RNA sequence: GGAUUUUUGGAGCAGGGAGAUGGAAUAGGAGCUUGCUCCGUCCACUCCACGCAUCGACCUGGUAUUGCAGUACCUCCAGGAACGGUGC
């Protein structure tokens, strides 16, 4: 099937999430779409670039195999999948 | 409504033209292995004819001949000609 | 099933893991390089497709910088070893 | 035959798992599954070049372990 | 084995971010379920400022970290 | 066209040089390559930095260490 | 009612408004602080509003703490060996207590990492040359009573009591 | 047995591959050992770079965290369900 | 002056092994019994 | 159910050079204690190449905004650089 965490990630789409890639760059933006293999596309990205350089990208697509973690919005803390 | 260039088509175009292909390496920014692609298979493992490593630091090219570069090392397939 | 069990024994007899098969045939040590640069000298009790190993009488040697780096070794008696950390298995070790 | 099935028939056995990030986790196995994730209790866990901390229980993922150190008092021929 | 949803990014100028800090830009021309991309007008930009136009490349998917849409998609 | 499994099947017995991803080189006659491309080489001299360094002889190389394998 | 681990285990444990780990101890009328080490060093800020704590003492070694909130208590004397047990503190909130003498603030210079202090609604605020004595006594504090320190205050802190 | 389900809803410390520490309320997991951690805080060890500088631990507050399973090394418990 | 502690130790290991001579015989018997076993017999003894 | 986004890992290792510079209270060897001489482990300062450039957090002074909102972060100028990571 699909696990509970990827279901939570799919619930998080449409909201502002924060990805950290494997290279340590922090991509905070609105999660447009997420995928079963944690491929995330985000709009309004503010990238940190691992030395502090916060730039603003629009419409990134992050490969899920490089995602270290995903800070989801805290308003999903009451989701019924988390129960 | 759009038609797609899937990458096996383009690696097979590299095969058909016998074009010398520069191959980048995964987690190895210094070395790029270039050679004429004779053939390749499912996991993007390639065989190369007159392949040579190009270390970008030393700017030296070491000739190898016919190699089988394993597919998981590949980052990019660049055509030099 | 049973045809896979005959297939795996003939494949482990003729394929690349033959030396591991040979290490369980006449019970001789193999020298195994690991991803953290530890050499393992020891017999193999059992193996699988992944080169996961169950090993006896293992001498793990490695080189540690404190200068000149020294060959600090340890003796692990019986062990299990995950197969993705195995680099190189050489069937006959010299010493 | 798979050797993860050999590892799953270990419970309340005190092993010392060396992880992939240079970690040494000495504890008794409470559970291993088919994906080699090992759940230990009474853990003395030493990170790389650090002091041994102790934890009540640990749950190591399967790919992150490098090797085991099994007890010497283990009949493995009956375990295989 | 589901393919990535890069149908927005097709025939649009991308800015890939490959591993090792490598950076290529170009028009995404195709993709597979492994996220191996095909890049047209691919310009490699190194740590030096000078940029090598390398034309038409196949990028293996496991080296891609990220891709920015330089067009609106 | 010459795919890697026909290339390795025609490569068996010949002296081949396997360069690992980590700078290690191995010159030996290729004995057997399975479909998962675990390679088995015989009479293998381990060459590091292009220099003859060890004689390992019979050897199994696991698949995920091989950068490339060539003929020599 | 005396404080034990029982009132620790049942109380609200959460993330505060400033996004640290918080244990709440409001409205317990605690006279003496003891047996805090059952929090297992998972906390950064502990509140103590509405307790009858006569002296801020009995503090065990908790390394992760960055805030103590001692709002509205009866602190007449202060503990001295606090820096050995709370090494990484940043805020000390000593509002609405009964500190009267200047030397009663003297143990607070031992906390090296201290940055924010609040000693409001205290008789020790009432005396002259107070704030300069706090700056000259505890130099590492950057915000005193929600007033940022200035270099004129540092200079007239160094000038007095030479 | 499904051992990780016993560790659910606890305050759990999760060790990442690069050395980070994730202390969060372990809400959910799956086959790949992804984690959902509520109120999660990350902890980076900081190299001292001097002979006399100490080694410090920088803590970031994160919130609701999806941790991809390929990053995870080992998980231990810190506390009861709050 | 230098080898004192080791020489005292060599005497203590001697006198303690004499006091534990029954237990030393029992370990040696147990090693010989554990060595001679099949797989299953070893696993069953490790369960006791 | 070991071949690119999760579980059989691309991980391991080392911090530039010099100076009749300084220290190993209880812990180096050799010239077979102590004093001296030599050599493969740090920190503090000085010199060359404050290792370099970048942005974020942060401290002093001056300065602008008096505004009802659910947040990567928020005025500007100048000095200092204790911290983080990026490429060489």
């Amino acid at each position: 099937s699909i696990g509970v965490p990827i279901k939570v990630l799919h619930e998080a789409e449409g909201h502002i999430v924060t990805c950290e890639t494997n290279t340590g760059e922090v991509y905070r933006g609105k999660l447009i779409e997420a995928e079963d293999n944690m491929n995330c596309q985000m709009s309004n990205i503010t990238v940190t670039y691992r030395d502090g350089r916060v730039a603003q990208l629009e419409q990134v697509y992050i490969r899920g195999s490089k995602i270290r973690f995903l800070i989801l919005p805290d308003m999903l803390k009451n989701a019924p999948m988390l129960k | 409504q759009k038609v797609m260039v899937q990458p096996i088509n383009l690696i097979f175009r590299y095969l058909q033209n016998r074009s010398r292909i520069q191959v980048w390496l995964y987690e190895q920014v210094n070395m790029r292995i270039e050679g004429c692609i004779i053939g390749f298979d499912e996991y993007m493992n390639l065989v190369l004819d007159d392949a040579e490593e190009i270390h970008s630091k030393t700017k030296s090219r070491k000739q190898l001949g016919r190699i089988m570069l394993k597919g998981d090392n590949i980052t990019l397939l660049q055509s030099v000609s | 099933p049973e045809e896979l069990q005959k297939r795996e024994e003939e494949e482990f007899n003729t394929g690349p893991l033959s030396v591991l098969t040979q290490s369980v045939k006449n019970n001789t040590q193999v020298l195994i390089n690991c991803r953290n640069n530890k050499k393992l000298l020891g017999r193999v009790k059992a193996f699988d497709r992944h080169c996961n190993m169950v090993l006896e009488n293992v001498k793990e040697m490695w080189t540690e910088v404190p200068s000149k780096p020294v060959n600090k070794d340890r003796y692990i008696s019986k062990m299990f070893l995950r197969g993705d950390s195995v680099i190189v298995v050489l069937r006959n070790p010299l010493i | 035959m798979k050797l993860v099935r050999f590892l799953m028939k270990l419970s309340h056995e005190t092993v010392t798992i060396e992880l992939k990030n240079g970690t040494q986790v000495h504890g008794t196995i409470t559970g291993v599954d088919v994906s080699m994730n090992t759940h230990l209790k009474a853990v003395k866990m030493t990170l790389k070049n650090r002091e041994p901390v102790q934890l009540e229980t640990l749950s190591i993922r399967g790919n992150n372990i490098r090797y085991f150190i099994l007890p010497d008092s283990l009949p493995l021929d009956t375990l295989l | 084995a589901h393919p990535p949803e890069l149908k927005k990014f097709m025939d649009k100028k991308l800015s890939l971010k490959l591993n090792g800090g490598r950076h290529v830009q170009g028009i995404l021309r195709g993709f597979d379920p492994f996220m191996n991309l095909v890049i047209d007008e691919c310009v490699e930009m190194a740590t030096s400022g000078q940029q090598n136009n390398i034309g038409m490349v196949v990028i293996r998917g496991n080296s891609i970290i990220m891709l920015e849409a330089l067009e609106r998609v | 066209p010459l795919n890697p499994k026909p290339f390795l099947n025609g490569l068996t017995g010949k002296p081949v040089m396997v360069k690992l991803k980590w700078g290690m080189e191995y010159k030996g006659y290729l004995v057997s390559v399975d479909g998962y491309m675990n390679m088995q080489l015989a009479n293998t001299e381990e060459y590091i930095d292009g220099a003859l360094s060890g004689h390992l002889g019979e050897v199994l190389i696991r698949c995920n260490n091989v950068l490339y394998i060539r003929g020599v | 009612v005396k404080l034990t681990a029982e009132l620790i285990e049942q109380a609200a444990q959460y993330t505060n408004a400033v996004r640290d780990r918080e244990l709440d101890l409001r409205g317990y009328k605690i006279p003496v602080i003891e047996n805090l080490g059952a929090t297992l060093d998972q906390f950064d800020a502990i509140d103590f509003s509405d307790n009858e704590i006569r002296k801020l003492d009995g503090f065990p070694l908790l390394r992760r703490l960055k805030t103590l909130l001692v709002n509205n208590n009866r602190i007449c004397r202060i503990g001295e060996g606090l820096d050995q047990a709370l090494p990484c503190l940043t805020e000390l909130i000593l509002t609405n207590n009964s500190l009267v003498e200047l030397g009663d603030l003297d143990p607070l210079a031992s906390l090296k990492s201290l940055t924010y202090l609040s000693i409001l609604r205290n008789p020790v605020t009432n005396k002259k040359h107070y704030r300069l004595y706090v700056i000259y006594k505890v130099p590492q504090v950057r915000v005193l009573d929600f007033q940022k320190v200035k270099l004129k205050e540092r200079q007239e802190a160094e000038k007095m009591f030479k | 047995s499904s051992k990780m389900l016993q560790h659910i809803d606890y305050r759990m410390r999760c060790i990442l591959q690069d050395g980070r520490i994730f202390i969060g309320t372990f809400k959910a997991f799956d086959k790949h050992m992804n984690l959902i951690l509520c109120d999660c805080d990350e902890f980076r060890k900081i190299k001292p770079k001097n002979s006399k500088q100490a080694e410090r631990e920088e803590k970031r507050v994160l919130g609701l965290v999806l941790l991809r399973g390929e990053n995870l090394v080992s998980m231990t418990v810190e506390g009861p369900p709050p | 002056e230098r080898n004192k502690d080791i020489a005292f130790l060599e005497a203590q290991i001697y006198e303690y092994v004499e006091i534990l001579g029954e237990q030393r015989h029992l370990t040696h018997e147990n090693v010989q019994r554990k060595q001679a076993r099949t797989g299953e017999e070893r696993e069953e003894e490790e369960e006791e």
